[PDB]
């Protein structure tokens, strides 16, 4: 914007050259790292595909290979950035635009090569029927990284929009709404003791129907109080209802 | 330079340098005006240097000074110290990698790195199968910033092969001097090895287009883009060459103008006691297959030395064209019996022979033209057998029909002459309906 | 003789005798205790297992005999030959009740889908064609092989069939879409027979290569390969790669197959002998001096213990295992 | 694979250039007719959800507005018409002045 506004500007024509090179280069930094992001989110999301599961190397032994050769290419990329994380030398990297390229086209060709892993992956939490494929990609990948999976639980769930974890995002202490109305587990879930998502995915949605079978019979405890009363006071109906 | 930059805290200093540069005058002297000379043309100038020089000369009464190399500290040190009797590995037996280290070979590799090192042009010139290719290629193992392409001169060879060449591994880019050809790679320069420069015919007026063409590139760096009439020039672009002496029949002795820039060295076949050294070297790591013949490497290398030296003598290039007979004819030889042991759990000696026989026969009867050559050389393996592997069965392991085929068995066996007769008539039943 | 382990042994029951040319495949009757054989000579005699006694020929083909079938009940018969023609022959009756013309070129296989409602060939010129019983009528055309598709075979439910040509590549197919599921393309050589693998043997094939079992519960469909390069291939049709490749041979395996109890593999070759191997060790466990010639195909009995085995010596032989 | 509509709105759901943090809107400048319009019936109504046939379900943003600018609403049926907000543009409301 800012070089925009000095190209309308009368006094342009002294600056035209190299306003217009750092024009270039802005545009040349935007569309390394417009595809740079992707293929980021991309090979995150599938190491853990190809990592987190011990049958993969069998049911998919060539897709396996190839991606542990893309993994190890990207490695390499990374290895070089991380020598000169300047923006300016990884932008003057030989063929870095070139290998990006390769590489979205690649982690593209190995997605599109996950389905029936994932149509079986489904058959384990019954509620990833609803979940569309990418997304189901994101959830098994990065189901390490649960902050990121707090996107992912409306589409699952009636109502839970969110879980509730602690510090060490290891163990659910419950779920949340859309409103910011909390549920909380009467026997937390532990992530670490059942690190597939299935698992603990299975175990978080029976917790929530029996902590929520359980709260059922507290409240109904509390409110038979107020049944066969001729006068209920407000403050206590208030709290209650809160 | 490079020992100064290796010792920084002590520097060459005066008294060694001069020791250095004086031996190494002598020693590139003696590699300069006698590399592409025989032998004894070497001694011939060593005598002469030692008898006119006042260098230090090595006190070796009979050792030539070309079997002395100049060590970077000052003092003749021999050639010999850098050939030990290594023991190559089974599986890389006869392998075109593989180069058994040798006097000669020492030298001459320490040559052309000499020479390779400056982007200088050269010419590697002896009979076929010496050693020229393996030479150079050994050489520019010691050189990781060069690529080697082949190319390969004929009759008809024109500089249109040449720009093919540049074309496919080169590109031309537009620079402020001018137009420049370099190779696609960077940091790398591309070397051309130009297999028979000498076989292009030279037209009525004894000018071959495509030597002219070179000498074009090396003296004056580049050559003229016939498409614009554009001056190209040369970037990262080498020449290695390598011919047959030009008194062989087909070849055309090379320009002087275009001889002035490119050193010759002379890659003569090597000894009986080279040849030994070598292919005695190759039966060893051969034959540890078979544990119990390991005691007839000697021998069997002694025979096969034997018979390839009578059979260069006998058939020469004056009978017919194909008669050539190298080096290529003893790694074939040790190939072709490497294959035939490398299923076999276990072989007597009388297989081995017949082995030996019958690559013998393949190498060294196949080209043959006459009956009595053939007949000659049946009855030459019958003696060398004989004469370097007495007490064995004579009739076991020279049965005359000599035949070895995989066809009737899961590996290369002696097969029967009937046998292989009625799985032939089964086999062309069967490619009568099929083929 | 036990019921899942019997392998032949070198003392011949019967050597029948009856071919005028060299004998092409041996079958056995899945339900009657009677062995047909066919030759080069257009013929399909018809031999008692149990006796060695001939019993009748079916003539009718024009040129050599090259594939013989049976479907699951036995009441029907598929030939094909070189002469472009494919005859169902009705076995209760013994005469040809439908021929059928397609083919371009000599047709070098046929088999009979499980179900017993179509019939699947192979030939030269390439394609492999699906033909109904009941009406004699081509409904597919399996294209894709490059050369002479020499063997076509089903698997045991009719979903699979698996077919082998002179362009050195093992193809499978899918019946129900026509696809090609897989190209096994790993010898070296062109590939000469194929066989599927019982699911009494999955288990064991499962253990001997040391596949951890799938969650699944199915190890997936498993195929061999014998082929002109003396080798024999066990493949994974799932996942497509070679389990193991076994070696001994002394020239072109003709036939392959499995014992019926799962077990062991008969194969038989161009060398002049039947072996046995054992995959569990990868090793060859017995060698036959079957035949005096090549010998061309082997059948192996579903229940009684015999094998029978082919050859260009115009001999049938059948072999009691012990 | 997704159409335009759906890839438009999936973008902007997964807000990976921050698409969420802007104000969103989808115009649908062109004919209407329940062939097409009729899917939107779920975003348009309460639900705010637009149901694909592989199962997928995309919750509407509350950033983000369906318009439909059209000329005439003839073919659009009563469940069209029912679920959205009509503001009426008469010819005398741009004068030739
Ligand atoms: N010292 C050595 N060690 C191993 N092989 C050698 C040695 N000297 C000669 N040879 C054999 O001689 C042959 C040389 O042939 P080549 O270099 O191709 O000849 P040219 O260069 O004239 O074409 C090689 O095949 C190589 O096996």
């Amino acid at each position: 914007n800012s070089v925009s506004a000095m190209k309308l500007s009368p006094y342009y024509k002294v600056f035209e050259e190299d306003a217009l090179s750092w024009e270039d280069k802005l545009n040349r930094i935007m569309a390394l790292f417009d595809v740079w992001i992707d293929v980021q989110r991309r090979w995150v999301y599938l190491e853990g595909i190809f990592t987190g599961s011990a049958d993969i190397k069998h049911l998919l032994p060539v897709e396996t290979q190839r991606f542990q050769s893309i993994s190890t290419e990207f490695l390499a990329l990374m290895k070089k950035v991380s020598k000169s994380p300047l923006v300016m030398d990884v932008l003057n990297i030989q063929g870095v635009q070139r290998s990006l390229e390769r590489l979205a086209d690649l982690l593209g060709k190995i997605q599109k090569a996950l389905g029936e892993y994932l149509e079986r992956e489904r058959s384990s939490f019954p509620r990833f029927y609803f979940v569309g494929d990418e997304d189901l990609l994101e959830i098994i990948g990065n189901s390490k990284n649960v902050a990121k999976l707090q996107k992912h639980f409306k589409k699952m769930f009636a109502g839970v929009s969110s879980i509730i974890l602690n510090e060490d995002n290891s163990v659910v202490l419950g779920i949340s709404s859309r409103e910011g109305e909390e549920v909380m587990f009467k026997t937390p879930v532990s992530i670490t003791e059942h690190p597939k998502i299935n698992e603990w995915l299975t175990l978080v949605e029976k917790e929530m129907r029996v902590t929520l079978a359980k709260l059922l019979a507290e409240s109904v405890t509390e409110v038979e109080i107020f049944g066969k009363a001729t006068s209920i006071d407000p403050n206590t109906y208030i709290t209650w209802i809160d | 330079a490079q020992y100064n930059a290796n010792h920084p805290d002590f520097p060459m200093q005066i008294e060694q340098l001069e020791r250095y540069i004086q031996r190494y005058l002598v020693y590139a002297i003696l590699w300069s005006l006698s590399g592409d000379s025989r032998l004894k043309m070497r001694a011939e100038l060593g005598e002469y240097i030692r008898r006119i020089t006042t260098v230090p000369l090595p006190t070796a009464p009979n050792i030539p000074i070309i079997d002395y190399e100049v060590s970077i500290s000052g003092e003749w040190s021999p050639w010999q110290a850098k050939v030990p009797q290594i023991e190559v590995e089974t599986h890389k037996v006869a392998a075109p990698d593989v180069v058994v280290p040798t006097l000669d070979t020492v030298r001459h590799e320490a040559l052309l790195y000499t020479w390779l090192a400056e982007h200088k042009p050269l010419v590697l010139c002896g009979p076929p199968g010496s050693g020229k290719t393996m030479t150079l290629f050994s050489a520019l193992r010691a050189l990781p910033d060069m690529e080697v392409v082949g190319l390969n001169f004929s009759s008809a060879t024109t500089p249109e092969l040449l720009l093919k060449t540049f074309d496919h591994y080169c590109e031309y880019r537009r620079t402020p001097n001018g137009v420049v050809l370099a190779p696609v790679q960077l940091g790398k320069w591309l070397v051309l090895f130009c297999d028979e420069i000498n076989l292009p015919d030279m037209d009525k007026y004894g000018t071959q287009r495509v030597i002219s063409f070179i000498r074009q590139m090396v003296e004056h760096g580049g050559f003229y883009r016939t498409s614009d009439q554009t001056w190209v020039k040369l970037e990262r672009i080498q020449f290695v060459g390598a011919c047959n002496p030009p008194t062989d029949p087909g070849r055309k002795p090379l320009s002087h103008r275009f001889l002035r820039h490119v050193p010759v060295v002379y890659v003569d076949y090597p000894g009986p006691a080279s040849l030994t050294q070598i292919y005695g070297t190759f039966n060893r790591a051969m034959l540890r297959l078979i544990p119990s013949l390991r005691t007839y490497a000697e021998p069997l290398t002694a025979a096969m030395v034997e018979f390839y030296t009578m059979s260069q003598e006998r058939f020469t290039q004056d009978t017919q064209p194909h008669y050539i007979y190298s080096p290529r004819e003893m790694t074939r030889w040790v190939r072709g019996i490497f294959e035939a042991l490398r299923p076999l759990e276990t072989l007597p000696v009388e297989g081995l022979i017949r082995i030996w026989a019958h690559e013998a026969l393949r190498l060294f009867q196949d080209r043959l033209v006459e009956d009595e050559e053939r007949r000659w050389t049946d009855e030459n393996i019958d003696t060398v057998a004989l004469k370097h592997f007495p007490n064995i069965d004579r009739e076991k392991a020279m049965s005359r029909p000599i035949l070895y085929s995989n066809w009737l068995s899961k590996d290369y066996i002696p097969v029967d002459q009937e046998e292989l007769r009625d799985y032939v008539k089964a086999r062309l039943k069967v490619f009568y309906e099929e083929e | 003789r036990d019921p899942k382990e019997w392998i032949p042994r070198p003392p011949e029951k019967y050597a029948l005798s009856g071919h005028r040319s060299p004998v092409t495949r041996v079958i056995f009757h899945p339900v009657f205790s009677v062995m047909v054989s066919a030759s080069e000579d257009a013929t399909i005699k018809v031999w008692d297992y149990e006796t060695g006694d001939f019993e009748r020929t079916l003539k009718g083909h024009t040129d050599s005999v090259q594939d013989i079938s049976f479907d699951h009940s036995g009441k029907l018969l598929a030939s094909c030959s070189a002469d472009m023609t494919i005859k169902l022959w009705d076995f209760q009756g013994f005469e040809c009740i439908r021929t059928m013309h397609g083919h371009d070129h000599n047709v070098s296989s046929v088999a009979i889908m499980p179900n017993g409602d179509h019939i699947v060939s192979a030939s030269r010129d390439k394609t492999i064609k699906m033909w109904e019983v009941q009406t004699g009528y081509c409904v597919k055309t399996f294209t894709g092989h490059r050369e002479w598709v020499r063997m076509v075979r089903p698997n045991q439910d009719g979903t699979l069939i698996a077919s082998c040509s002179n362009d050195q590549t093992v193809r499978v197919w899918v019946v129900a879409t026509k696809e090609c599921k897989a190209e096994l393309r790993e010898h070296e050589h062109v590939v000469e027979c194929i066989s599927w693998a019982p699911e009494s043997s999955y288990s064991s094939i499962s253990e001997a290569t040391g596949s951890e079992t799938k969650k699944s519960g199915k190890p997936g469909p498993f195929l061999l390969s014998g082929s002109r390069d003396k080798t024999i291939k066990m493949w994974d049709v799932s996942t497509g790669m070679c389990l193991m490749t076994l070696v001994g041979h002394d020239n072109w395996v003709r036939g392959v197959l499995f014992h019926s109890g799962g077990k062991f593999i008969l194969s038989c070759a161009d060398d002049k002998t039947l072996r046995v191997w054992d995959y569990k060790n990868k090793r060859c466990m017995k060698t036959l001096n079957a035949h005096e010639h090549f010998v061309t195909s082997l059948d192996f009995h579903k229940t009684a213990p015999y094998v029978v085995t082919g050859s260009v010596d115009q001999t049938v032989k059948v072999w009691e295992c012990r | 694979t997704d159409g335009l509509f759906t890839h438009v709105l999936r973008k902007i759901i997964d807000s990976v250039r921050g698409e969420l943090q802007k104000r969103q809107w989808i115009v649908f400048d062109g004919d209407v007719d329940p062939e097409w319009v009729e899917n939107l019936n779920s975003v348009l109504d309460d639900n705010k959800l637009l149901t694909l046939p592989n199962g997928e379900r995309l919750s509407l943003p509350p950033n983000v507005r369906i318009m439909f600018e059209v000329q005439d609403l003839k073919y659009a049926t009563l469940a069209t018409v029912s679920r959205c907000g009509m503001v009426w543009f008469s010819e005398d409301v741009l004068s030739t002045d």
